[PDB]
């Protein structure tokens, strides 16, 4: 992929006490042009990982469908087996590898989420194969924004409750409305627990404008 | 238009000892103008008496880890024996040369001992030359090392001064001043510092503190 | 008669002699007996020397840090379905970054030799394959056969006059389950001294004993090391 | 059922690679014996025509500066094996900076000896004693058409195979030295051949630790007849 | 019978014997059957264990295609293993080129053609398996297929396949298979194979029930009676 | 080039100019922009036309060849894969601006949207072309849940009108084109 | 980087710096620039790092093959041609060496020179490298074909001080071989600034 043509936005992740929450808007913009204002940009993946991206989305597509695939491959065998978060970021990333090396890469920054054997997992994949684990990810005009918010909390206080986490991730997704260009008004937010994938609907934020007032 | 490489920074550090071999690196991996993590090491312990080090483009260092690992696997059950050190830098340099019109972006510093028991470091080019010596430091604060370690550890430019060999102790103090005088000045290390000691005994590691700037 | 001749043809009684005829070849090979505890699978072979001060052939050999496998019957084909087990195990490693499930890297053997007994040009591999491994839910045995078909068991013993092994680890299984590597070992190795003629003995020259365990990695112990394993010994009641 | 690579017997077996065992056993003897000094090697030439040039006739061939080799059987299936053998050693080094083992050196002969009827022609007829100094020792390996690789300490085969080793498992035993060993060696070959033993019909290679070089006797081989 | 080597011949009155002999090694194998009720399929196979090494559970007969479409496979064990990686692989390929599940009147074709490729040529032979094949959508109802070694495939009510075909379906036809629910099925399946020689002149044999429908919501999987154990209960009060 | 499409509670309404444009020439006055796949699947072309009608003949010989085998009517999300399947593999090469809609016995009026990328999308109304910037702003504050086939065909015949204004890729005639279980009726709108 | 080698009555005499750089940083003051092929061939390193590093290793292991197929050493002008081939299959996609080749021969003594643009020439002194100018007029000045040993050794020595003297990329330990009949042999090794004190002097 060489031209970008629909494309997305930051995509925030932080981990907590026994689960990792990542959220993002639902934003299909082409250009300067939002064309499509009502699309899903965070791929359950079936009980303890997740997965949620950023560039590109057609290509985002092509890697729904896969993972689709072989996430289905190995439950049909029903051998007591499945992907760990980890092996998914580990396959994840040799795919990206090898697509740009024949100058042909796909045009996405990737976040995975993942809560296995009372474990939490973020992992971080890049367009150019560049992958890493955080406590913290955002991606896009989000490592310049919402990132020095995350890192900030995380030294005062290492670890995190789950509805911290929640509160901190609205208050974020807040700031990114006011500054970033292609933000969106209607997001919503994922979670993985020792229960499962669970994903929240469309929410909103709320807006300060007091300044206006002024001169 | 599609651009495949980029600079992630680093720094590099290996000192051939009598007996011993220390690999030091810091934690920190950037790009541009941002901070990704401030926990990466830069050391990978490929057996038991070789460690390995990998700056530049950081997609380049996980492939190229990952290839080598499974070269020891490949070597042991065909020969039934462990590589040795001068083994692994003459199978990198093939390694290294066999892309060379699409590079590799990495480079690459070899510690460890050898059979006699005594320390070696190899350091390399992005395209595969070697050579055997007694203390190198790559990665982007390469400039800054080099040439205080002459003064220290080579004794160059040194009048009446006998030219004892550096312990072990003295080494280790060594390491810990060079990395406090360059995290001032450059811009792409700090926020730790992973040392890797590689003698007859195992490997021991020892992580110190750097400005968080 | 003639029917006996390719892979392709059928009987007028519908069985395949070339494939029940590489069973045959099973049965050239010495003897080797596979079990598991819980937490542990200990595969124990049984050497052959050729002659009187060459050395002895080896059965047991390392493929993974949680897979080793044993060995019966020719050994053109044991080592070209070595290679190709190794090369398997080491793309999950470079891919995956995980060790690959023990139960469904037999199932790609099985997908390996089902192409040379259907199509002309390639003879069914000979071969006797004992597995012992472990995936995430612990130990396994597993077998595998000319015919392709490939056997979970808790214990087995293939080869030359292993019917009398059988006989022991029937009537000693209700016992694998709950017994450590002290005895688990020795009844292994009991098992193999019903397999010998009556007069000789099971020394420490010509027996391999391989464990791999839940926080062991797979290991061959051979000609010196086996001395504390055949100590705490009983004869056999002549 | 006999005649083909690919087509089992009711028993076993083949029926092919049997009968290619069979090659082996009219070719020329040749003796090999592993000692804590080194490797000796002793060979049988049976030369026709005083007409035809000796040196032309190879049995010990130089696989690498400190391996050795013979051979028996067919001569034209021999100079393949000799061919990737000495390539095999060469690539080893050329990528890691070091001597292959001797080990080794027979696990990449043995991969294509197997391979007759294995791809996607015919198995070899002859056998092979290969000796060599290795960071281990000294070293002497055996193979077959078959890729039946094994260690030996002291081996014999050709013509007159069986019986010289019913002769040559009385003497050895593990304190050998080089030099009894070769002496020893040769006092087989005079009760296992045909024709009186002299420096025409025989020849001599042994290898040492440090001395690597010299796998050929030059005429001191008829000091050690003339004392025999 | 010679003109019978060869796969790509015939006889002088005009039939194949290379697929006439693989049809009656599929008879040498025990039996597995199958049936479907008004919303749902019920599997069932006979399954006899080898000496006594076997670990409870080894070597199934009941595969898994797809998310609602498995196997109940009979005859040479190794073969169906390699048979049934085709449909895996036939129906990931519908995915992925038309996106919704594949139904089960277009695998059953795709299957019998690949099937029947093996029937053409001297160089391969015939298969030597027979299985069945059910699904279940909320469009489609339940169907039910039967594939021979030939490649002949097409649909039925309820089946046999192995040594008692025609011994199981004389009191498969005895039940009101039109109206039942596939719970009351799952009783009726465990008495149609402990009539007909579980462990007569055998050994001994361990039952397998699949299990697919509207109670799953689509789901293929084994049954939850290991819970209960109601098929053994109900199955074995029928000595007299 | 302007089309649109816009579903309703029976089946779907679809919509487009003509006027195929070469710099500032027009080349072909009048045009069938939409194009019949199926008896009940259309789709409105917009982009490159030697591109986009390679496209339609190959999507009509496998989908139609598709449906023969099963002995059914295609799904419309089974039609909008096929193209899917084309325009992302075959990008950096293609400039199609491709709209499926029609009626499906199974599901209804549908309306999808494969843009110039390659994805996929499910929409209740739609839009595209080069004339389509210009009239975002009025589609979605007119569009109302809830309306008739007749409200529908006069929804889209102003929305076209307002792109075919002047736009120098646009005007021409209207073509709509209405499709639902009885039957398919087509119209040419003038005046 | 300069390299020079010239024949005579008593062989062929080698002689190379140690100076690697990186643009305007200097790696390494301890590069080994003449490559040991074999006991009885030497090669240069004049241009590229790892391409005179990879090409001459690839030369010594088809050198080794020749001399087992068929018993006997193999003579210079036929390593060089060998090489030759090697680099010319690669024209124009980027290769970068400038080596020499030496060695005695049954027809006496060898030079020939071997570019990465195919030029194979042989001759009687070159002088290859960046600071190799400054080598040429020093060297002819002093050389003749009838000079002694002693006297061939500091000539070269002389010879590549002056070159790293004016250059800038030139300098660091000064490398001295020596070729006779039965094989080179390693004169010497000595460091510029020692050599400062005893020309200056």
């Amino acid at each position: 992929t060489q031209n970008p043509m629909v494309t997305g936005t930051s995509v925030l992740g932080v981990k907590f006490e026994g689960g990792v929450v990542i959220a993002a808007d639902m934003l299909g913009s082409y250009g300067s042009l939002a064309r499509f204002r009502n699309i899903s940009r965070i791929m359950r993946v079936n009980n303890s990982t997740m997965l949620g991206a950023s560039g590109d989305y057609a290509d985002f597509q092509y890697l729904k469908q896969v993972l689709g695939q072989m996430v289905i491959d190995e439950e049909l065998l029903g051998d007591g087996h499945s992907y760990s978060p980890r092996a998914i970021h580990s396959w994840l990333t040799r795919a990206m590898y090898s697509r740009r090396s024949k100058m042909n890469p796909l045009w996405n920054t990737m976040v995975i989420g993942g809560y296995a054997d009372g474990e939490s997992f973020l992992g971080y994949v890049d367009m150019l194969g560049v992958a890493y684990e955080a406590p913290s990810l955002a991606t896009g005009y989000g490592a310049y924004l919402a990132q020095p918010l995350l890192r900030e909390v995380l030294e005062k206080q290492p670890v995190l409750s789950q509805t911290e986490a929640r509160d901190l991730v609205e208050r974020c997704m807040r700031v990114l409305y006011y500054r970033d260009a292609r933000s969106y008004n209607r997001f919503q937010i994922a979670t993985v627990t020792e229960k499962g994938v669970e994903i929240e609907g469309p929410l909103s934020t709320e807006t300060n404008w007091d300044i206006a007032h002024m001169i | 238009r599609f651009s495949p490489y980029v600079f992630n920074g680093g720094t590099i550090l290996a000192i051939a000892g009598e007996d011993f071999a220390i690999v030091a690196s810091d934690t920190r991996l950037s790009e541009g103008f941002s901070i990704h993590t401030r926990d990466s090491p830069k050391c990978y312990k490929l057996t038991d008496k070789t460690v390995i080090g990998c700056s530049g483009f950081h997609g380049d260092c996980l492939t190229l880890t990952k290839i080598i690992e499974a070269r020891l696997k490949m070597y042991k059950h065909s020969n039934n024996k462990a590589m040795t050190t001068g083994a692994i830098a003459a199978m990198l340099s093939t390694i290294l040369y066999s892309r060379r019109f699409f590079p590799y972006y990495v480079y690459n510093i070899i510690g460890g001992l050898d059979e006699e028991g005594k320390g070696a470091v190899y350091s390399f080019d992005p395209v595969g030359s070697y050579q055997r010596d007694s203390f190198k430091a790559g990665g982007s604060a390469s400039a800054m090392l080099q040439p205080l370690l002459d003064n220290q550890v080579g004794f160059k430019n040194m009048q009446n001064v006998e030219h004892v060999p550096l312990s072990l102790d003295r080494a280790m103090r060594l390491v810990k001043d060079v990395f406090i005088s360059a995290a001032e000045r450059d811009v792409y290390t700090g926020d730790a510092l992973r040392i890797c000691i590689v003698t007859k005994e195992g490997i021991r590691e020892e992580t110190v503190s750097l400005r968080k700037d | 008669n003639q029917y006996d001749n390719d892979v392709t043809v059928w009987s007028p009684q519908g069985r395949i002699h070339q494939i029940e005829y590489a069973m045959e070849a099973v049965k050239q090979g010495s003897a080797t007996v596979g079990l598991k505890s819980k937490t542990h699978a200990v595969l124990v072979a049984l050497k052959r020397a050729q002659s009187e001060l060459a050395a002895h052939q080896k059965k047991i050999l390392h493929v993974d840090n949680h897979i080793g496998i044993s060995i019966a019957g020719l050994t053109a084909d044991a080592r070209l379905l070595c290679n190709f087990m190794r090369q398997e195990c080491l793309d999950s490693r470079f891919v995956f970054d995980r060790p690959l499930p023990v139960s469904r890297l037999v199932s790609l053997i099985g997908s390996k030799t089902q192409i040379p007994t259907q199509r002309y040009g390639r003879r069914p591999y000979g071969v006797g394959l004992l597995i012992a491994g472990y995936d995430d839910m612990g130990p396994h045995i597993f077998q595998t056969c000319p015919s392709a078909n490939y056997f979970d068991c808790r214990a087995m013993s293939i080869g030359a006059r292993s019917q009398s092994a059988r006989t022991y680890l029937e009537r000693h299984m209700s016992e694998f389950m709950e017994c450590n590597l002290n005895e688990l070992v020795k009844h292994g190795l009991r098992a193999l001294r019903e397999t010998l003629p009556a007069e000789q003995d099971l020394t420490t020259k010509n027996v391999s004993i391989g464990i791999v365990g839940k926080d062991l990695e797979f290991t061959i112990y051979d000609d010196d090391d086996v001395s504390p394993f055949l100590e705490g010994l009983e004869e056999r009641p002549q | 059922y006999d005649r083909g690579v690919n087509t089992f017997s009711p028993e076993g077996r083949l029926f092919q690679v049997e009968y290619a065992i069979e090659a082996i056993k009219l070719g020329s003897t040749a003796i090999g014996i592993q000692t804590s000094e080194g490797v000796c090697l002793a060979v049988e030439k049976r030369i026709t025509s005083p007409l035809m040039e000796p040196s032309s006739i190879e049995k010990i061939v130089e696989i690498d500066a400190h391996i050795g080799c013979a051979m028996s059987g067919l001569i034209a299936d021999a100079k393949t094996l000799i061919d990737k053998a000495r390539v095999e050693t060469q690539n080893h080094w050329f990528t890691y900076n070091e001597t292959m083992t001797v080990e080794s050196v027979t696990q990449a002969v043995s991969n294509l000896a197997l391979q007759f009827g294995e791809e996607d022609s015919r198995p070899f007829g002859v056998a092979l004693l290969f000796g060599g100094v290795d960071e281990k020792g000294p070293q002497l390996f055996h193979m077959d058409p078959s890729g039946t690789f094994v260690q030996c300490d002291a081996r014999a085969i050709g013509s007159a195979s069986e019986g010289a080793q019913s002769s040559l498992q009385e003497v050895y035993h593990k304190s050998m030295t080089l030099k009894e060993a070769i002496k020893s060696s040769l006092i087989i070959l005079k009760q296992v051949m045909e024709e009186k033993l002299n420096a025409t019909n025989i020849e001599l290679a042994t290898v040492q630790p440090g001395q690597n070089f010299h796998m050929f006797t030059k005429e001191e081989l008829e000091e050690v007849i003339k004392d025999i | 019978t010679g003109y019978d080597l060869s796969a790509s011949t015939f006889s002088p009155d005009g039939r194949v014997f290379q697929v006439e002999y693989a049809m009656k090694a599929v008879e040498n194998s025990s039996t597995a059957i199958g049936i479907r009720c008004k919303d749902g399929v019920v599997f069932g196979v006979e399954k006899l264990v080898l000496s006594k090494l076997y670990e409870e559970g080894s070597n199934k007969r009941l595969f898994n295609v797809d998310r609602h479409v498995g196997m109940a496979v009979a005859g040479l064990l190794a073969d169906a293993r390699s048979l049934a990686d085709i449909a895996r692989e036939e129906a990931s390929n519908f995915r992925s080129n038309f996106g919704y599940n594949i139904p089960l009147k277009h695998l059953a074709d795709r299957v019998a053609m690949y099937v029947h490729a093996y029937t053409l040529y001297s160089a391969v032979r015939p298969f030597g398996c027979s299985f069945m094949l059910g699904s279940y959508s909320v469009n489609d109802g339940a169907q039910l297929y039967m594939i021979d070694p030939s490649g002949v495939s097409y649909g039925y009510w309820g089946c046999a396949i192995g040594k008692a075909r025609q011994a199981a379906k004389t009191e498969i036809e005895k039940l009101q298979m039109k109206e039942m629910t596939c719970r009351d099925i799952v009783k009726e399946v465990a008495k149609i194979i402990y009539i007909v020689h579980d462990e007569v002149k055998d050994k001994a044999f361990e039952l397998e029930l699949s299990w697919v429908g509207e109670l799953t919501n689509g789901r293929h999987e084994i049954v939850p009676k290991d819970i209960r154990e109601e098929a053994e209960k109900y199955a074995k009060e029928s000595l007299k | 080039t302007t089309i649109m499409a816009v579903q309703f509670d029976g089946g779907v309404v679809l919509g487009a100019d003509s006027r195929t444009t070469t710099g500032s020439y027009i080349a072909n006055r009048v045009t069938d922009k939409l194009t019949p796949i199926h008896d009940r699947i259309f789709c409105c072309r917009s982009g490159s036309a030697a591109d986009t009608q390679a496209v339609a003949d190959a999507v009509t010989y496998q989908l139609g060849f598709h449906s023969i085998e099963l002995n059914e009517p295609p799904l419309v999300h089974t039609a909008a894969s096929l193209f899917k399947e084309m325009c992302y593999r075959y990008r950096e090469d293609l400039m199609a601006g491709i709209i499926i809609a029609g009626w499906d016995p199974q599901e209804g009026g549908q309306v999808y949207s494969v843009p110039m990328g390659g994805m996929m999308v499910r929409q209740s109304f739609a839009i595209g072309g080069s004339g389509s910037s210009y009239i975002y702003g009025y589609v979605d504050a007119t569009y109302r849940e809830g309306m008739t086939k007749e409200e529908c065909l006069q929804f889209t015949a102003n929305a076209l009108a307002l792109a075919m204004e002047r736009d120098g890729s646009s005007g021409g005639v209207i073509r709509l084109a209405a499709i639902a279980e009885s039957g398919v009726e087509r119209q040419v709108l003038l005046g | 980087t300069t390299t020079l080698a010239f024949k005579f009555r008593h062989g062929v005499i080698v002689a190379a710096d140690s100076r690697a750089t990186a643009g305007a940083y200097i790696a390494s003051q301890t590069v080994k620039k003449v490559i040991e092929i074999n006991p009885y061939l030497l090669g240069t390193m004049a241009g590229g790092a790892a391409d005179c590093s990879f090409w001459e290793r690839l030369l010594a292991r088809q050198c080794r093959i020749y001399e087992l197929r068929n018993k006997e050493r193999i003579s210079v002008a036929a390593a060089s041609k060998l090489l030759a081939n090697m680099v010319y299959q690669y024209k124009g996609m980027g290769l970068s060496m400038g080596t020499m080749i030496c060695g005695w021969d049954k027809r006496g003594p060898g030079l020939y020179y071997v570019d990465s643009e195919g030029n194979r020439i042989s001759g009687a002194t070159f002088s290859v490298g960046s600071g190799s100018v400054y080598a040429y007029g020093v060297m002819d000045r002093g050389y003749s074909y009838d000079l002694e040993v002693e006297q061939a050794y500091d000539l070269a020595r002389r010879a590549i001080y002056q070159a790293t003297y004016r250059d800038a990329y030139s300098g660091g330990a000064v490398n001295l071989y020596h070729v006779r009949e039965d094989g080179w042999i390693r004169v010497s090794s000595d460091n510029v600034a020692d050599l400062h004190e005893k020309y200056s002097g």
